[PDB]
């Protein structure tokens, strides 16, 4: 074999 | 010899039902009563871009082995993920499904499955891990094009015929799908933002990235152009055979713990070839974090053998930043590299600088003379600059690992530092907010330290610490030092 536990697709909702 | 449409998925799922009462997530970190619900053909939305649609491919693509390694699927999962392969794939492309099931507690998972058409089993004997799985699958294929899925995936439409013709045309090239999310709850197949790559941060985990505005407007004027990328997370992706063995395979002393990420994404840029993003093909994968993994935490040494032995043979001195990121690896036992030293020399391979300036220009690099790094955390807040400027009051906020106002580091000159500006202390009376100022490299308001194990902040010539009890009336404030939770701050690198 399994891969780990991978990440759901997102990032911060505000912009720097 | 059962054509996939005749499979019995039901008498398959069978008394691997989740009984009433028994964790629907026990098994895989996914609700399994909402994936024994679909079924195997299950259809899901088309997500590519419509620019997708007016591509046209050789009947004379290569042919692909599909090798799927796996420890304890949900079977339903499983079922799918070959299911997908099979109805979404033109068949002369698919030679062949090799499943190595990796030691699963009961072999009829595989076994069952090897009576479709197209699909061969392969069980180890003992569970050896992904990497030494996946050579043992790369080993037995007759095809001259690997691909790689993981065991909860489902392809979509026309993803196989992008991907082959990427690698047909420069086998150096090591490519991979737009990666879809199966909502791990609902099992809702549905795309995430076009606008995120793989990357990674000192830890050496894979996280995504939100591209840069270059890589933005870049996209935009081509949505369906491939991406280089610096990273793949490890799961999916499509590898010439031939490029494959004679770049290393994987290396075989890896254990089952994580790391699938590296090594490869290292290698593969290192020596000559590269990673790509394609967008025209689309696979679904369950996510089943929530959050991606923190530190500081047992992870670290978890994925410690594995993560050290691609850094060891890889990065060069910027293998100590990964050290400074976690501590807790820079004993762990990870065997002799001598092996894959000889082929990284064999291969000609560029110094890891190389890759840092050529391949991931946007992870930043500690100056040299940077006491810390990163992000200053407490708990799973961050501190942050709340988008302020000089002047400004600064904040907590939720740890988001995208840096920007949350990218902080303790200087040479002890300031505490993001962009031009430094954590100011305005006012010295206990309570008082600290500001945001222009760094001004001898004004001692700006000084601070580490103290207590490198587990808070002191201002520097004083007894007064980084506090955020006062967060909700405003910002961060300096107090007395005392034993107190809101006083505990920790950046993610000590150099
Ligand atoms: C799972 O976690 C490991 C930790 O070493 C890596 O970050 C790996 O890339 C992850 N795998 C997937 C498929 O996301
Ligand atoms: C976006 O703004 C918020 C405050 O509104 C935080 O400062 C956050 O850290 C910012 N995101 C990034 C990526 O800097």
């Amino acid at each position: 074999a399994g891969t780990t536990p991978s990440p759901v697709p997102t990032t911060s909702t505000t912009s720097a | 010899k059962v054509r996939w449409p005749d499979f019995n998925q039901e008498a398959y799922v069978g008394g691997t039902m989740v009984r009433s009462g028994q964790d629907p997530y026990a098994r895989n970190k996914f609700n399994q009563v909402e994936s024994d619900k679909l079924r195997m053909d299950r259809a899901i939305p088309d997500t590519r871009h419509d620019q997708c649609q007016r591509k046209q491919w050789r009947v004379d693509l290569p042919a692909t082995s599909v090798v799927i390694t796996f420890h304890n699927e949900a079977r339903s999962a499983l079922l799918r993920t070959v299911v997908s392969v099979l109805k979404k794939s033109p068949p002369h492309l698919i030679k062949e499904i090799i499943l190595v099931d990796d030691y699963s507690n009961d072999p009829e998972d595989g076994a069952l499955l090897g009576k479709i058409e197209k699909v061969r089993v392969l069980r180890n004997d003992r569970r050896e891990g992904l990497m030494r799985s996946r050579v043992r699958g790369a080993d037995a294929a007759q095809a001259k094009v690997l691909t790689f899925l993981d065991s909860h995936c489902e392809c979509n439409e026309h993803w196989l015929e992008p991907l082959l013709e990427r690698v047909a045309e420069d086998r150096t090239r090591v490519v991979s799908p737009i990666i879809d999310v199966i909502n791990m709850d609902n099992f809702q197949y549905v795309g995430a933002s076009a606008d995120l790559k793989g990357g990674f941060d000192w830890n050496l985990v894979f996280k995504w990235d939100y591209m840069t505005p270059e890589q933005r407007r870049s996209r935009q004027g081509n949505p369906v152009a491939p991406i280089k990328t610096p990273m793949i997370a490890g799961g999916l992706f499509v590898m010439d055979k031939f490029y494959f063995e004679e770049l290393g395979k994987y290396d075989m002393m890896m254990d089952v713990w994580g790391g699938e990420n590296l090594e490869i994404s290292f290698r593969v840029w290192q020596c000559g070839g590269s990673l790509e993003i394609i967008p025209c093909s689309r696979v679904g994968h369950v996510f089943r974090k929530q959050h991606p993994y923190t530190f500081p935490g047992g992870s670290g040494t978890v994925f410690a053998r594995n993560t050290r032995r691609a850094a060891e043979v890889w990065m060069d001195e910027y293998k100590n930043f990964y050290y400074a990121a976690v501590p807790s690896a820079r004993n762990v036992p990870y065997g002799n590299i001598q092996s894959r030293l000889e082929l990284r020399k064999k291969l000609s391979c560029k110094p890891f600088k190389w890759y840092l300036e050529n391949v991931y220009p946007e992870l930043r690099v500690p100056d040299h003379q940077d006491i810390a790094f990163g992000a200053l955390q407490q708990g799973t807040n961050c501190l942050d600059t709340l988008g302020h400027f000089a002047d400004g009051v600064v904040g907590v906020y939720e740890c988001h690992n995208a840096g920007g106002n949350q990218e902080w580091a303790l200087t040479k000159e002890k300031s505490v530092k993001h962009m031009d500006l430094c954590l100011t202390v305005v006012d010295r009376a206990p309570g008082s907010l600290i500001k945001l100022q222009g760094c001004r490299e001898d004004d001692s308001r700006q000084k601070w330290e580490q103290i207590e194990g490198n587990s808070k902040l002191r201002h520097v010539g004083s007894n007064l610490c980084l506090d955020s009890r006062t967060a909700k009336s405003g910002g961060l404030s300096v107090e007395v030092c005392g034993p107190a939770l809101s006083q505990q701050w920790k950046f993610t690198l000590n150099l």
